[PDB]
Protein backbone atom coordinates (compact mmCIF):
# COMPACT_ATOMS: atom_id res chain seq x y z
CA UNK A 1 0.00 0.00 0.00
CA UNK A 2 1.68 3.28 -1.12
CA UNK A 3 1.39 6.80 1.19
CA UNK A 4 -2.12 8.36 -0.09
CA UNK A 5 -2.74 12.48 0.30
CA UNK A 6 -6.07 12.62 0.75
CA UNK A 7 -9.08 11.71 3.30
CA UNK A 8 -11.84 9.07 3.15
CA UNK A 9 -15.37 10.36 3.30
CA UNK A 10 -17.69 9.10 5.74
CA UNK A 11 -20.22 7.32 4.35
CA UNK A 12 -22.87 4.48 5.12
CA UNK A 13 -22.71 1.11 4.60
CA UNK A 14 -25.70 1.33 2.16
CA UNK A 15 -23.70 4.08 0.14
CA UNK A 16 -20.85 2.00 -0.36
CA UNK A 17 -22.59 -0.96 -1.17
CA UNK A 18 -24.53 0.69 -3.90
CA UNK A 19 -23.59 -0.68 -6.72
CA UNK A 20 -22.09 -4.19 -5.38
CA UNK A 21 -23.69 -7.50 -5.04
CA UNK A 22 -23.09 -9.47 -1.67
CA UNK A 23 -21.42 -12.90 -2.75
CA UNK A 24 -21.77 -15.68 0.21
CA UNK A 25 -19.62 -17.36 2.10
CA UNK A 26 -18.31 -21.05 0.63
CA UNK A 27 -16.48 -23.07 -1.48
CA UNK A 28 -15.56 -23.17 -4.99
CA UNK A 29 -12.65 -24.53 -7.81
CA UNK A 30 -10.53 -22.09 -8.96
CA UNK A 31 -7.75 -22.47 -11.41
CA UNK A 32 -7.76 -24.88 -14.39
CA UNK A 33 -7.10 -27.13 -16.43
CA UNK A 34 -6.79 -26.40 -20.35
CA UNK A 35 -4.24 -28.43 -21.69
CA UNK A 36 -3.34 -25.48 -24.03
CA UNK A 37 -2.94 -23.17 -21.43
CA UNK A 38 0.39 -21.57 -20.96
CA UNK A 39 2.67 -23.69 -18.31
CA UNK A 40 4.13 -19.46 -17.46
CA UNK A 41 0.84 -18.57 -16.46
CA UNK A 42 0.16 -20.69 -13.86
CA UNK A 43 -3.44 -21.22 -14.34
CA UNK A 44 -3.74 -24.45 -12.57
CA UNK A 45 -4.12 -26.70 -10.32
CA UNK A 46 -7.65 -26.95 -10.11
CA UNK A 47 -8.60 -26.60 -6.32
CA UNK A 48 -11.17 -25.71 -3.80
CA UNK A 49 -10.86 -22.94 -2.51
CA UNK A 50 -12.79 -21.37 1.11
CA UNK A 51 -13.86 -17.33 1.07
CA UNK A 52 -15.33 -15.52 3.52
CA UNK A 53 -18.42 -13.46 2.34
CA UNK A 54 -17.67 -10.23 0.65
CA UNK A 55 -19.47 -7.61 -1.49
CA UNK A 56 -17.78 -7.23 -4.86
CA UNK A 57 -18.76 -4.32 -7.90
CA UNK A 58 -21.43 -5.32 -10.31
CA UNK A 59 -19.25 -3.08 -12.35
CA UNK A 60 -15.86 -2.10 -13.37
CA UNK A 61 -15.12 1.40 -11.57
CA UNK A 62 -16.12 3.98 -14.68
CA UNK A 63 -14.86 7.23 -15.82
CA UNK A 64 -17.78 9.09 -13.73
CA UNK A 65 -16.95 7.76 -10.96
CA UNK A 66 -13.13 7.97 -11.55
CA UNK A 67 -13.72 11.69 -11.89
CA UNK A 68 -15.72 11.87 -8.82
CA UNK A 69 -12.32 10.79 -6.89
CA UNK A 70 -10.22 13.04 -8.96
CA UNK A 71 -12.45 15.86 -8.59
CA UNK A 72 -12.52 14.91 -4.23
CA UNK A 73 -9.16 14.38 -4.28
CA UNK A 74 -6.70 15.73 -6.67
CA UNK A 75 -5.06 12.91 -7.26
CA UNK A 76 -2.57 12.96 -9.25
CA UNK A 77 -2.01 8.77 -11.66
CA UNK A 78 0.76 6.70 -12.20
CA UNK A 79 0.53 7.85 -16.13
CA UNK A 80 0.59 11.74 -15.30
CA UNK A 81 3.39 11.63 -13.06
CA UNK A 82 5.12 9.84 -15.74
CA UNK A 83 4.27 11.92 -18.85
CA UNK A 84 3.01 8.49 -21.10
CA UNK A 85 0.77 5.43 -21.01
CA UNK A 86 0.41 2.61 -23.67
CA UNK A 87 -2.57 2.69 -25.86
CA UNK A 88 -3.21 0.41 -29.04
CA UNK A 89 -1.78 1.48 -31.89
CA UNK A 90 -4.54 1.48 -34.16
CA UNK A 91 -6.18 3.83 -31.57
CA UNK A 92 -3.70 6.55 -31.77
CA UNK A 93 -4.40 9.41 -34.20
CA UNK A 94 -1.55 10.11 -37.30
CA UNK A 95 -1.04 13.38 -35.98
CA UNK A 96 -0.39 12.37 -32.12
CA UNK A 97 3.03 11.78 -31.56
CA UNK A 98 4.36 8.62 -29.69
CA UNK A 99 7.65 7.49 -27.96
CA UNK A 100 9.89 5.77 -30.79
CA UNK A 101 10.48 3.20 -28.39
CA UNK A 102 8.94 -0.45 -28.67
CA UNK A 103 7.45 -3.01 -26.22
CA UNK A 104 9.70 -5.81 -28.20
CA UNK A 105 7.41 -8.97 -27.49
CA UNK A 106 4.04 -6.92 -28.38
CA UNK A 107 4.50 -4.08 -31.06
CA UNK A 108 1.20 -2.69 -31.18
CA UNK A 109 1.42 -1.08 -28.26
CA UNK A 110 2.62 2.13 -28.17
CA UNK A 111 3.83 4.53 -25.42
CA UNK A 112 2.18 7.55 -26.12
CA UNK A 113 3.23 11.00 -23.96
CA UNK A 114 -0.12 12.52 -22.39
CA UNK A 115 -1.92 9.05 -22.68
CA UNK A 116 -4.01 9.04 -19.47
CA UNK A 117 -7.62 8.55 -17.59
CA UNK A 118 -8.79 11.44 -18.76
CA UNK A 119 -7.22 11.36 -22.49
CA UNK A 120 -7.09 7.92 -23.22
CA UNK A 121 -5.43 7.70 -26.85
CA UNK A 122 -3.23 10.83 -25.98
CA UNK A 123 -3.72 14.72 -26.09
CA UNK A 124 -6.81 15.64 -28.41
CA UNK A 125 -8.64 12.95 -26.90
CA UNK A 126 -10.95 12.84 -24.12
CA UNK A 127 -13.77 10.67 -22.00
CA UNK A 128 -16.68 12.79 -23.06
CA UNK A 129 -18.76 10.32 -25.19
CA UNK A 130 -17.27 7.77 -22.68
CA UNK A 131 -18.30 8.85 -19.06
CA UNK A 132 -19.95 4.81 -18.44
CA UNK A 133 -16.98 3.33 -20.45
CA UNK A 134 -14.29 1.34 -17.35
CA UNK A 135 -11.59 3.96 -16.38
CA UNK A 136 -8.19 3.24 -18.14
CA UNK A 137 -4.42 4.20 -17.81
CA UNK A 138 -4.90 3.49 -13.89
CA UNK A 139 -2.25 1.46 -12.84
CA UNK A 140 -2.39 -1.04 -9.92
CA UNK A 141 -1.52 2.22 -7.19
CA UNK A 142 -3.79 4.02 -8.64
CA UNK A 143 -6.43 1.72 -8.22
CA UNK A 144 -5.68 0.89 -4.82
CA UNK A 145 -5.72 4.95 -4.19
CA UNK A 146 -9.61 5.05 -5.56
CA UNK A 147 -10.60 1.71 -3.74
CA UNK A 148 -9.46 3.54 -0.22
CA UNK A 149 -11.04 6.36 -1.10
CA UNK A 150 -14.18 4.75 -1.72
CA UNK A 151 -14.14 2.67 1.53
CA UNK A 152 -13.67 -0.45 -0.48
CA UNK A 153 -10.45 -2.57 -1.64
CA UNK A 154 -9.17 -4.48 -4.38
CA UNK A 155 -10.49 -7.86 -4.70
CA UNK A 156 -8.24 -11.04 -4.50
CA UNK A 157 -8.26 -13.16 -7.24
CA UNK A 158 -9.60 -15.82 -5.77
CA UNK A 159 -12.43 -13.41 -4.95
CA UNK A 160 -12.81 -12.10 -8.58
CA UNK A 161 -12.41 -15.63 -9.50
CA UNK A 162 -15.54 -16.91 -7.58
CA UNK A 163 -17.60 -13.92 -8.30
CA UNK A 164 -16.85 -13.94 -11.74
CA UNK A 165 -17.33 -18.09 -12.00
CA UNK A 166 -21.66 -16.88 -11.14
CA UNK A 167 -22.32 -19.77 -9.22
CA UNK A 168 -20.93 -22.11 -12.13
CA UNK A 169 -18.40 -24.90 -11.21
CA UNK A 170 -15.27 -25.01 -13.54
CA UNK A 171 -16.88 -23.31 -16.49
CA UNK A 172 -14.34 -22.08 -19.51
CA UNK A 173 -16.86 -18.49 -19.30
CA UNK A 174 -18.29 -16.75 -16.34
CA UNK A 175 -22.14 -17.96 -18.33
CA UNK A 176 -21.01 -21.42 -19.47
CA UNK A 177 -18.79 -23.21 -22.03
CA UNK A 178 -19.54 -21.72 -25.04
CA UNK A 179 -17.82 -18.16 -26.04
CA UNK A 180 -20.74 -17.23 -28.30
CA UNK A 181 -23.81 -19.29 -27.29
CA UNK A 182 -27.02 -19.63 -30.17
CA UNK A 183 -24.47 -17.23 -31.87
CA UNK A 184 -24.80 -13.91 -29.43
CA UNK A 185 -22.25 -12.44 -28.39
CA UNK A 186 -21.65 -12.50 -24.47
CA UNK A 187 -18.65 -10.21 -23.75
CA UNK A 188 -16.01 -7.76 -25.56
CA UNK A 189 -13.31 -9.74 -27.31
CA UNK A 190 -11.25 -9.39 -30.71
CA UNK A 191 -13.11 -10.56 -33.49
CA UNK A 192 -10.89 -11.06 -36.47
CA UNK A 193 -6.96 -11.23 -37.30
CA UNK A 194 -5.05 -9.90 -34.25
CA UNK A 195 -3.19 -7.36 -34.13
CA UNK A 196 -4.02 -6.33 -38.15
CA UNK A 197 -7.72 -5.86 -37.92
CA UNK A 198 -10.44 -5.78 -35.51
CA UNK A 199 -13.51 -6.54 -37.31
CA UNK A 200 -16.01 -5.41 -34.19
CA UNK A 201 -18.54 -7.91 -34.47
CA UNK A 202 -19.41 -8.02 -30.95
CA UNK A 203 -20.45 -3.73 -31.57
CA UNK A 204 -17.05 -2.82 -30.03
CA UNK A 205 -13.23 -2.29 -31.20
CA UNK A 206 -12.35 -0.69 -27.85
CA UNK A 207 -14.00 -0.54 -24.42
CA UNK A 208 -17.66 -0.95 -23.97
CA UNK A 209 -20.25 0.54 -21.34
CA UNK A 210 -19.49 -0.92 -18.03
CA UNK A 211 -22.79 -2.65 -18.16
CA UNK A 212 -22.47 -4.07 -21.85
CA UNK A 213 -23.55 -7.55 -22.24
CA UNK A 214 -25.82 -10.12 -19.56
CA UNK A 215 -24.51 -10.22 -16.38
CA UNK A 216 -23.26 -13.88 -14.85
CA UNK A 217 -25.05 -15.90 -12.35
CA UNK A 218 -24.35 -13.81 -9.61
CA UNK A 219 -24.49 -10.44 -11.52
CA UNK A 220 -21.34 -9.40 -12.68
CA UNK A 221 -20.68 -7.30 -16.27
CA UNK A 222 -17.93 -7.40 -18.50
CA UNK A 223 -15.96 -10.12 -15.76
CA UNK A 224 -14.62 -11.81 -19.14
CA UNK A 225 -13.31 -9.22 -21.87
CA UNK A 226 -13.93 -4.83 -22.04
CA UNK A 227 -10.61 -4.36 -19.54
CA UNK A 228 -8.08 -6.35 -17.30
CA UNK A 229 -9.09 -5.97 -14.11
CA UNK A 230 -6.40 -5.27 -11.09
CA UNK A 231 -6.58 -7.77 -7.92
CA UNK A 232 -4.82 -7.60 -4.99
CA UNK A 233 -2.39 -10.18 -5.08
CA UNK A 234 1.52 -10.08 -5.76
CA UNK A 235 2.53 -12.39 -9.39
CA UNK A 236 3.30 -15.70 -9.04
CA UNK A 237 2.34 -18.69 -11.60
CA UNK A 238 3.42 -21.39 -8.15
CA UNK A 239 2.87 -20.40 -4.98
CA UNK A 240 -0.81 -21.83 -5.40
CA UNK A 241 0.20 -24.93 -6.52
CA UNK A 242 0.99 -25.48 -2.84
CA UNK A 243 -2.06 -27.21 -0.45
CA UNK A 244 -1.88 -25.60 2.60
CA UNK A 245 -4.61 -23.34 4.71
CA UNK A 246 -2.56 -20.11 3.11
CA UNK A 247 -3.15 -21.24 -0.11
CA UNK A 248 -7.29 -22.77 0.34
CA UNK A 249 -8.94 -20.52 3.10
CA UNK A 250 -9.17 -16.70 2.37
CA UNK A 251 -5.94 -17.19 -0.01
CA UNK A 252 -4.30 -13.74 -0.31
CA UNK A 253 -1.22 -14.56 -2.91
CA UNK A 254 2.10 -14.70 -2.44
CA UNK A 255 3.68 -11.94 0.12
CA UNK A 256 6.04 -10.52 -2.12
CA UNK A 257 6.43 -10.52 -5.83
CA UNK A 258 7.01 -7.86 -8.87
CA UNK A 259 4.03 -7.63 -10.92
CA UNK A 260 0.07 -7.56 -9.64
CA UNK A 261 -2.27 -9.72 -11.01
CA UNK A 262 -4.61 -8.82 -13.54
CA UNK A 263 -8.17 -10.73 -14.53
CA UNK A 264 -10.55 -11.44 -17.20
CA UNK A 265 -9.24 -10.28 -20.55
CA UNK A 266 -9.53 -7.39 -22.27
CA UNK A 267 -10.98 -5.79 -25.68
CA UNK A 268 -8.26 -7.36 -27.44
CA UNK A 269 -7.41 -10.39 -26.43
CA UNK A 270 -8.07 -13.41 -28.93
CA UNK A 271 -8.33 -17.31 -28.99
CA UNK A 272 -5.18 -17.11 -32.29
CA UNK A 273 -3.26 -15.12 -29.86
CA UNK A 274 -3.90 -15.25 -25.74
CA UNK A 275 -6.67 -16.97 -25.33
CA UNK A 276 -6.96 -15.36 -21.98
CA UNK A 277 -10.50 -14.13 -21.39
CA UNK A 278 -11.60 -17.86 -19.80
CA UNK A 279 -12.17 -16.73 -16.23
CA UNK A 280 -9.43 -19.32 -15.39
CA UNK A 281 -7.31 -17.55 -17.19
CA UNK A 282 -4.84 -14.98 -15.19
CA UNK A 283 -1.85 -12.41 -16.23
CA UNK A 284 -0.15 -9.30 -14.76
CA UNK A 285 1.49 -6.34 -14.79
CA UNK A 286 3.74 -4.23 -12.77
CA UNK A 287 2.25 -2.02 -10.56
CA UNK A 288 3.27 1.21 -11.64
CA UNK A 289 2.29 0.68 -15.27
CA UNK A 290 -0.79 1.90 -16.92
CA UNK A 291 -2.69 0.86 -20.56
CA UNK A 292 -5.97 1.90 -22.66
CA UNK A 293 -7.19 -1.94 -21.74
CA UNK A 294 -6.86 -2.26 -18.42
CA UNK A 295 -8.91 -0.88 -15.05
CA UNK A 296 -10.48 -2.46 -11.91
CA UNK A 297 -13.01 -3.24 -9.95
CA UNK A 298 -13.30 -3.10 -5.95
CA UNK A 299 -14.65 -5.18 -3.38
CA UNK A 300 -15.38 -5.03 0.79
CA UNK A 301 -15.58 -6.93 3.53
CA UNK A 302 -19.52 -6.86 4.86
CA UNK B 1 6.79 -18.45 -29.79
CA UNK B 2 7.32 -17.02 -26.35
CA UNK B 3 4.43 -16.41 -24.14
CA UNK B 4 1.77 -13.99 -25.58
CA UNK B 5 1.77 -10.54 -23.82
CA UNK B 6 -1.19 -9.07 -22.76
CA UNK B 7 -0.10 -6.91 -19.64
CA UNK B 8 2.48 -4.04 -21.30
CA UNK B 9 4.98 -2.97 -17.89
CA UNK B 10 6.96 -0.14 -18.11
CA UNK B 11 9.96 -2.19 -18.06
CA UNK B 12 8.51 -3.44 -21.18
CA UNK B 13 10.50 -0.21 -22.78
CA UNK B 14 13.03 0.72 -19.95
C1 LIG C 1 4.70 -18.49 -29.49
O1 LIG C 1 4.93 -19.49 -28.82
C2 LIG C 1 3.36 -17.93 -29.69
C3 LIG C 1 3.20 -16.78 -30.48
C4 LIG C 1 1.96 -16.23 -30.71
C5 LIG C 1 0.84 -16.82 -30.16
C6 LIG C 1 0.97 -17.94 -29.37
C7 LIG C 1 2.22 -18.51 -29.11
N1 LIG C 1 2.32 -19.62 -28.29
CA1 LIG D 1 -14.74 -6.28 -29.45
CA1 LIG E 1 -12.49 -8.09 -17.88
CL1 LIG F 1 -21.03 5.76 -21.84
CL1 LIG G 1 -10.35 -22.96 -19.17
CU1 LIG H 1 -5.19 -11.33 -23.89
MG1 LIG I 1 -2.79 12.87 5.06
MG1 LIG J 1 -20.33 3.63 -5.36
MG1 LIG K 1 -7.08 -0.98 2.12
MG1 LIG L 1 -5.13 -21.89 -28.56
Amino acid sequence: MPSFDFDIPRRSPQEIAKGMVAIPGGTFRMGGEDPDAFPEDGEGPVRTVRLSPFLIDRYAVSNRQFAAFVKATGYVTDAERYGWSFVFHAHVAPGTPVMDAVVPEAPWWVAVPGAYWKAPEGPGSSITDRPNHPVVHVSWNDAVAYATWAGKRLPTEAEWEMAARGGLDQARYPWGNELTPRGRHRCNIWQGTFPVHDTGEDGYTGTAPVNAFAPNGYGLYNVAGNVWEWCADWWSADWHATESPATRIDPRGPETGTARVTKGGSFLCHESYCNRYRVAARTCNTPDSSAAHTGFRCAADP
Amino acid sequence: ATTPLCGPSRASIL
